[PDB]
RNA sequence: ACCCACUCGGCACCUUACGAGAAAUCAAAGUCUUUGGGUUCUGGGGGGAGUAUGGUCGCAAGGCUGAAACUUAAAGGAAUUGACGGAAGGGCACCACCAGGAGUGGAGCCUGCGGCUUAAUUUGACUCAACACGGGGAAACUCACCAGGUCCAGACACAAUAAGGAUUGACAGAUUGAGAGCUCUUUCUUGAUUUUGUGGGUGGUGGUGCAUGGCCGUUCUUAGUUGGUGGAGUGAUUUGUCUGCUUAAUUGCGAUAACGAACGAGACCUUAACCUACUAAAUAGUGGUGCUAGCAUUUGCUGGUUAUCCACUUCUUAGAGGGACUAUCGGUUUCAAGCCGAUGGAAGUUUGAGGCAAUAACAGGUCUGUGAUGCCCUUAGACGUUCUGGGCCGCACGCGCGCUACACUGACGGAGCCAGCGAGUCUAACCUUGGCCGAGAGGUCUUGGUAAUCUUGUGAAACUCCGUCGUGCUGGGGAUAGAGCAUUGUAAUUAUUGCUCUUCAACGAGGAAUUCCUAGUAAGCGCAAGUCAUCAGCUUGCGUUGAUUACGUCCCUGCCCUUUGUACACACC
């Protein structure tokens, strides 16, 4: 259960994602229901960027015991958007100033 | 899974992703009985396959 | 639930009686064939089908029901 | 007697820790694997058991000395995180109160639940989080219930049967609710498609939501969760993540062995507001001109004319931009975050209203949404499926959401006459203007619309206006009930709905209790959509008329927060 999930989180991550998330719910060799999360990286959960940047899909894997639920969540690097807001609305980047050379008495040039 | 064997999980999962990354990169550069069944009934539509005669009394 | 009320006398389906089929092809004297059980005249029944004989009855079975001929 | 300095010997306390400890802590519990100052005593896993036995002391009660067999994988200690408490300290909220508003609780009916009744009255759900909920407004269908009738749509594999016929069908009659060949009488037909048996499948609103997915509801009208470097602990862990202040908010300020960060809050997104600024529009509208009718005349006032032309974009429409950032100023406060007042502004309550919403929990609900599914039951006299009829509406009563009222801020009759969100017909009968016929309901003839184009300006309802009535269960109220006419539908009986006349009940503002709510909100008021053949007293949205009272607090209640206790961790079920 972990090897298969943990590997998928690695292939998604290795493929340039900002974050991933895998949920397995159901019953697996025991009689009682359990559920694990496998999530590495960065993922937002609220607001419009959800519609923009995270991809959700659930699948029902039907096994001889019962039926598990696979849920996957992939968060794409917004910098590569290529048709979008290129970042999260939180991103407030300041440009850095440049060192100036002071006083230098007036000395106007000509052309 | 028990956390007592978790190391052997993250390694065999990574090794899986290693194989999934090789199959993904090797598949990036890798290496007629016509007879017209719909018309074979119109081709073999020749005669000598019937019989019809009736109406006595 | 409330298993098994069932007022008695179950029902049987059918038999389709054995009836070693037509000997009703009357010959006279070697070897004329005089053909008992007159046939039907419906164009879908090419005279190979015959007519049953009940009272006031000459029924064509090949017609699943049709064309009640009366003689 | 008191003060100051010292010194012995006291009972203690404070800070440190070199040092010690499993830690809690300890100037001894320190000067121990770098293991030795003298000496006394006890203990060797937990029960059994301080029991049995003997000895001895005692008046007694009992004291001292004191086993074993057997049983058992733990018992135990200190600390950490949780979860819980009928402990303490703090907070937050009209699903809490305060100040009130409008009420429900009384009544008639509508509706749902229990109960009873029944051939059946299918069933899920029971504090907030069951009870106008399952989009659950069921005449058939639906449909799961009950009384009965058909059908296999029982794959496939082997075997049996069998071309001298494996099997199929049916006229009429009987029969049956039935023009079901269901079954039987009769006897034609059918041709290897079936039948029979076993194995194996299949269907099922059968069971299990305490086997599951998925989904949803609840905690949550909440504010919580985590990692990098550093500080503490042998360690699980901890500090960060905090007394206070501030906020709707772990929202910030500030204090600070922490520094700086991310998920969640915020940002964001949709909607309602502002543009005489940009781009435009015969499916949106304005002015002018023709053409045109009426009343005035002295030039005027009020209409007609999907294209007779010219121009424009204020109103309408939706594209791109703009705008707000709690701005300016002044109060208040650690002059910090903020907060209150005034000016301005379309807008200054997170601008108003939503959408999205981390980690975790629940044996919450849903196998009756699913050809989502484990297992179990059933599977041909069926728990499959279809057909006929009945039932889910059954009525001594208990409960919940509602509807309509008890009237004169009113009914009634004329008259004025104003919205907004929607929806509407192809292989079809959806939204419907208009003209007639009809008291009405409706009927009939046509027509526009696949829609900013036609219905529709949806001329909606309260409301405004002039009369009639006069406080009398009255002309308030419209339950109940009789007779008649229409519409939906194959069917209306237990009366689908609509109209008409008649019948004219209870109810005189409602006990104890209890819901909801702070501005275009409450309440009053209708309308569109969902459902829908017909049926809204329901819901989801919309606009119309438009208040009173708060702008506070922790008393009630509900929940968060620390503090604290724990022998709980399957965590007070
Ligand atoms: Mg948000
Ligand atoms: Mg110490
Ligand atoms: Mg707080
Ligand atoms: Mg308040
Ligand atoms: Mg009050
Ligand atoms: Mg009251
Ligand atoms: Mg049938
Ligand atoms: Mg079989
Ligand atoms: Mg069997
Ligand atoms: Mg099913
Ligand atoms: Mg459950
Ligand atoms: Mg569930
Ligand atoms: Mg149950
Ligand atoms: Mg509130
Ligand atoms: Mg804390
Ligand atoms: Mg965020
Ligand atoms: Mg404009
Ligand atoms: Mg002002
Ligand atoms: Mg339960
Ligand atoms: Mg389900
Ligand atoms: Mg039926
Ligand atoms: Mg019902
Ligand atoms: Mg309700
Ligand atoms: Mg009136
Ligand atoms: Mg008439
Ligand atoms: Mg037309
Ligand atoms: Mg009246
Ligand atoms: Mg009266
Ligand atoms: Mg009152
Ligand atoms: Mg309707
Ligand atoms: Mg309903
Ligand atoms: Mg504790
Ligand atoms: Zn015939």
């Amino acid at each position: 259960i972990r090897r298969a999930a943990y590997g998928v989180v690695r292939y998604v991550m290795e493929s340039g994602a900002k974050g991933c998330e895998v949920v397995v719910s159901g019953k697996l060799r025991a009689a009682r229901a359990k559920a694990m999360k496998f999530a590495d990286g960065f993922l937002i959960h609220s607001g419009q960027p959800v519609n923009d940047f995270i991809d959700t899909a659930t699948r029902h894997v039907l096994m001889r015991q019962g039926v598990l639920g696979i849920k996957v969540k992939i968060m794409r690097d917004p910098a590569k958007s290529r048709t979008g807001p290129k970042a999260l609305p939180d991103a407030v980047t300041i440009i850095e100033p440049k060192e100036e050379e002071p006083i230098l008495a007036p000395s106007v040039k000509d052309y | 899974g028990d956390d007592k064997k978790e190391l052997s999980a993250e390694k065999e999962a990574q090794a899986d992703a290693a194989a999934e990354i090789a199959e993904d990169a090797a598949e990036a550069e890798d290496a007629a009985k016509k007879v017209e069944l719909d018309a074979e009934r119109i081709e073999t539509a020749e005669k000598e396959a019937y019989v019809p005669a009736t109406k006595v009394k | 639930k409330k298993v098994y009320t069932t007022p008695k006398k179950i029902k049987h389906k059918h038999k389709k009686v054995k009836l070693a089929v037509l000997s009703y092809y009357k010959v006279d004297a070697e070897g004329k064939v005089t053909k008992l059980r007159r046939e039907c005249s419906n164009p879908t029944c090419g005279a190979g089908v015959f007519l049953a004989n009940h009272k006031d009855r000459l029924y064509c079975g090949k017609c699943h029901s049709v064309y009640k001929v009366n003689a």
